[PDB]
DNA sequence: GACTATGCACGTAAAACAG
DNA sequence: CTGTTTTACGTGCAT
DNA sequence: AGTCATTCATGACCTTGGT
DNA sequence: ACCAAGGTCATGAAT
């Protein structure tokens, strides 16, 4: 199901979302020195569970490691959060070398792009502020990983926006993440809430 | 290069905050209705839907991208529940064939469902008309959309969950509420408790649960009679009877406890599910965030948020009617000096040359001058002469009567009861 | 009751006309698009998606391809519509997507709810002149919008898209030019504008194409370079077929090595004709309203003749909005001798209807002559068009003979349409292949 | 995958076109003393080969009978159409007494219907939009998609087949002839030259 | 949001046919 | 193990 | 055109848990 | 086989 690979020399192994992204991505590749993801909360259920979740047992078996630069394209989908969150507590909870490391971490995808002149041909990572450096024209703004050849704006240079995972997370954290994500027992999350 | 890096104690946070504000998209304790719905509920009447049956593909299409981001059978497959007269109170959405049966029965798809807005469903968007709600822009930014109907019929308490109702009692209690403001043993009076398209037990329960913010009981609509040749036959007609039409079956294939005493029914009854339910456990959004309410807040929020609906209503109205008399006041004084004012236009060089040049026959405004030149010869027929006379009375009577809405408390109220009232006929749900 | 019996010698003869009945909705030998094209290529221009403006979603826009011009269920519709994004299926993409296409290889493009496309401008091109009443035109299904019978198409799409062999807008138009002024064309001379059928991705049956085009039927070949590797070894590799079958006939090939930057270059031309690695035109469409087969000289000659009613309504229509125009015109310059005499008998006139009536004296001038009159506006009581409207009376005047020119002249209307074919070619302009 | 059943007094057993209407019947059995079709050209492959097809051996699995009033339901399609066509050679090539008897045969669906009154109901139907239409402004008028739409759906449901069609009546021989010059397929020729009258 | 089967033709590039 | 008829595989627009 | 898996709470209803 | 902590299943709206 991934999208083919090489040598072993950079790594190198993009998750994406959904197989529409996946697809774009394989056959964009203007960058594979690929694998559709359609994410179990790890700490949700039995570790029994988990192993039985195709999700997570794919990820298993591409790039062997097991329990004892693999980067993950999200979108901008709040809806594209909670699969970013998920994909970094399954690589916490365990795996947790592959980011202590850090070769695998999140991407960046773009936001607001311009293109004016119609037949005349003629991109930006924040449409907040960077957006400002950008009538007569005309704007644009970004679904998701959907739509984007383009695709390698991000994917060709090597990760022109791309994102280190974990640096000096540290203990005390490992607290956190099982406040917030893993869903304890409703009381923590309803409470972590209030900075919201 | 390789870009920065940051925490998971930092990307973790960030991240699922933005998901957690998504959780905001819940059912406002005002519309009653949770977005994906406000959306498609809209998007129906832009599209104007009385008319004839709309398709599906198109109707969501076109909810499903002007409106909604997210991907299709989110939107639609919500919509089709709409459909679903047992599941709501009223179907905010008529469709047929095949909406859906009691029993595990899958709608199909876009392809050939066909639906349209329903009456019932009008109330809730009678009045965006008008400068209503409150109105924000798009997601592409490409038209803009309302935040939140401003709704008639009390959708919210008629319909985190909260359990459907009967606009009967909904606005006999919200009539109540308006001219007796401040407890809810009286207010029960009017909502015993909560009707369910498809008897409760649990009075004590719905009693302490509407300030609470509970669990009470449900029953089935099965009786008993005497079957041919001497024998017993009693059987059955928001649960489901997916799996109660086979729980019975089931009891009966291992024969440990329905045309064949009846103590053993009452034993199968709390056990089978087939008499379970329910709970009440009422939360939405209110103030822009996430909070629990009870009965009293809930027709709370709703007069005061209606009442600011009401005020926009008379807001606008009245400063459409002004501009309309102001209009009229002019083209009636043009009567007097219609001579001099056609021989003014003639004359005056360009169109723009001649509004101006409107200085002097009159001190009469651009908005005035308009109007005017713009008047169109078939109108040179001074029809108006007396006309437009009443006018200055009869739109200035509408000007009155809107502002008095505005400075009046107590008449303010008498407009949303008399109103209210008229949907609890028009509409009229019976008991239950 | 139980209603009436039948014959399944009678049942499975009427059923089965029905449906064969609809297997006429195939390319027309004019507008060259199937039907479920034709009405996809109308609900983007109807729905102003021109090139010029903005890329539109999809469920969107097939959504109401398929809910006001198509019965069928929505995936016929648009997985159709996708179909005319790739460029590496047809010459000229009648509708530009973005955001996975798909690939040359097995790449299952991605649902409704992700791709977002427009129309094309070659796109343009057919639809340039439903504007008027130019192509013929019927009933919705729903009987609620109507519908056109096959856009009047500029572009031939149809021998540059029963199958038909892509070829280039280039070749197309040349050709068309040559049969026009020259109508009664050996195949010979007009195989030197069209050498053969292009593929957007070198072909060898010169002999054989050659005897194809009047025959409407046959087979022809399609060929699909080498270098030295370094350290001193071979190189040969590759860059309407498809790439996913033939990127696996390779290496199944070295699998059993029963025959790549991998030593007689003969075993390549053993393999070319084996693998698939380069492995026919049989023209056929439907003309006059019925199912036949064509050629290369068919394709030109129906569509010559049938965009010869094309060109000739466009002229029948403007013409008409001319000679209306021309009429209130020289209408509403009259009118200015008499301008202070109507104004002044407009007033007293009554209701509105009495005053257009009332304009029976001051002018012998018609209804269609009175209303624009007595809907004027009070505005345009400055008499700017004392001398203007003068103007116009030669202005339009001159365009109601130009147009009714077209109408007479069967040499001038040819020339119209070499123009505009000519205009095409460039505008357009499909490189050679 | 059927709808249920009951007493094999009158048999009765429908077929309908796609899970939509195969749904519409089983929710709407205002008539079930039914089945989806999702159908090969009987005569177009291996006997083997269509035991192997989901489609025929369903039919084949539900009612008995094998090699050795079941109604059919399509549409208006001119798809409806060729989804008749094959039933009934699946149900002649194989189990010929089915039809020979005449127990099961073809559905007659409805066509334009007419409708009034905003909330009045008031409405009407009618199964030939041609002449039998006429005898239907002010109102308003529709048109039948599909077995799709239609407690309706049991205008054609309810009463016993208010409008339904017998089939194979005194069929005969040298008609099978032609059921395989046109349905099976043939060669090409014969199926290019069947279309000399149409 | 990609799985899965079929008609409809027309090629021809792969199984099975005999001793 | 040869050459033969038979069999399956693919492709757009529909269910 | 229905198939298939999960988040995200929150319950009442069915699994093992031990000997 | 007792009663108890654990494990499941269903539900809209999103992927
Ligand atoms: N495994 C199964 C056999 C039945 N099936 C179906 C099915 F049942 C329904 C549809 C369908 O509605 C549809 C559309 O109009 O929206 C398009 N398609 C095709 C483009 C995919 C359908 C298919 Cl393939 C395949
Ligand atoms: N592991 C699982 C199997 C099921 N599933 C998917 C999936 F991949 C995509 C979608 C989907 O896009 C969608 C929509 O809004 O258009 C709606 N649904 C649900 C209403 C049916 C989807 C489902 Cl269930 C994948």
């Amino acid at each position: 199901t991934p999208a083919q690979s090489k040598n072993p020399a950079k790594n190198e192994l993009y998750l994406v979302e959904g197989d529409s992204a996946g697809g774009s991505a394989k056959q964009g590749r203007d960058r594979k020195f690929i694998l559709p993801l359609r994410v179990i909360n790890t700490a949700k259920a039995k570790m029994a569970d988990i192993l039985k979740n195709e999700e997570i047992n794919t990820m298993i078996y591409t790039i062997g490691a097991g329990v004892g630069k693999i980067i993950i394209m999200t979108d901008a989908d709040t809806d594209g959060a909670h699969i970013q969150t998920l994909l970094l507590t399954f690589f916490y909870r365990y795996m947790r070398p592959l980011v202590e490391a850090g070769h695998v971490y999140i991407a960046l995808p773009p936001l607001y792009k311009m293109s004016k002149g119609k037949g005349k041909k003629e991109a930006y990572a924040w449409t907040d502020g960077e957006l400002e450096e950008l009538k007569g024209a005309t704007l644009q703004r970004y679904k998701g990983l959907g739509e984007m050849d383009q695709l390698w704006e991000t994917t060709m240079n090597p990760e022109t926006r791309t994102l280190i995972r974990v640096t000096i997370e540290d203990l005390a954290r490992a607290e956190r993440r099982v406040n917030v994500l893993m869903g304890d027992k409703v009381e923590p999350r309803r409470k972590w809430i209030e900075d919201n | 290069q390789n870009m920065s890096l940051e925490d998971i104690m930092g990307e973790r946070f960030g991240r699922y905050s933005k998901y957690i504000i998504q959780d905001r998209a819940l059912p406002d304790i005002r519309d009653g209705l949770k977005p994906v719905q406000r959306r498609i509920l809209y998007s129906m009447n832009k599209d104007s839907n009385d008319k004839s049956y709309r398709k599906s593909a198109k109707s969501v299409g076109n909810i499903m991208g002007n409106f909604h981001p997210h991907g299709d059978s989110s939107i639609y497959d919500a919509m089709v529940r709409m459909s679903q007269n047992w599941k709501n109170r009223e179907i905010l959405v008529e469709m047929h064939g095949n909406n859906g049966s009691m029993d595990g029965d899958p709608p199909a798809a876009m392809r050939y469902t066909e639906a349209r807005l329903s009456e019932i469903a009008g109330y809730l968007l009678q009045d965006i008309e008008k400068k209503t709600v409150p109105f924000a822009w798009n997601f592409d930014d490409t038209e803009k959309e309302p935040t939140v109907l401003p709704a008639a019929f009390p959708n919210l308490l008629v319909n985190t969950d909260i359990p459907p109702h009967n606009l009967a009692e909904v606005i006999d209690a919200a009539v109540y509420m308006i001219d007796h403001p401040t407890k809810i043993d009286k207010l029960m009076e009017f909502l015993p408790g909560p009707d369910f398209p498809t008897i409760i037990q649990g009075r004590d329960e719905i009693k302490k649960a509407y300030e609470t913010g509970g669990r009470v009981v449900v029953r089935s609509k099965t009786e008993i009679e005497k079957l041919k040749g001497g024998k017993e036959q009693i059987v059955i007609t928001e649960i489901n009877k997916a799996n109660l039409v086979k729980k019975i079956d089931d009891v009966r294939v291992n024969n440990k406890v329905i045309e064949l005493t009846e103590l053993v029914l009452n034993y199968l009854f709390k056990y089978t599910d087939l008499q379970i339910n329910y709970n009440f456990n009422m939360v939405a959004i209110d103030n822009f965030t996430p909070r629990q309410v009870g009965i009293v807040p809930i027709l709370s929020s709703y007069i005061a948020h209606r009442r600011e609906v009401i005020l926009a209503r008379s807001r606008f109205d009245k400063e459409k009617a002004e501009k309309r008399l102001h209009i009229v006041e002019g083209l009636i004084r043009v009567i007097s000096i219609l001579d001099e004012v056609i021989a003014l236009i003639r004359a005056s060089e360009n169109k723009a040359d001649a509004k101006e040049n409107l200085k002097v026959s009159y001190d009469f405004t651009e908005e005035q001058a308009e109007a005017i030149v713009t008047l169109q010869l078939y109108r040179l027929t001074n029809t108006d002469v007396v006309v437009l006379q009443e006018e200055e009375a009869e739109l200035r009577e509408k000007i009155a009567m809107l502002a008095a809405i505005i400075g009046d408390e107590r008449t303010m109220y008498n407009l949303m009861k008399k109103e209210l009232r008229e949907v609890k006929k028009k509409f009229a749900t019976p008991r239950l």
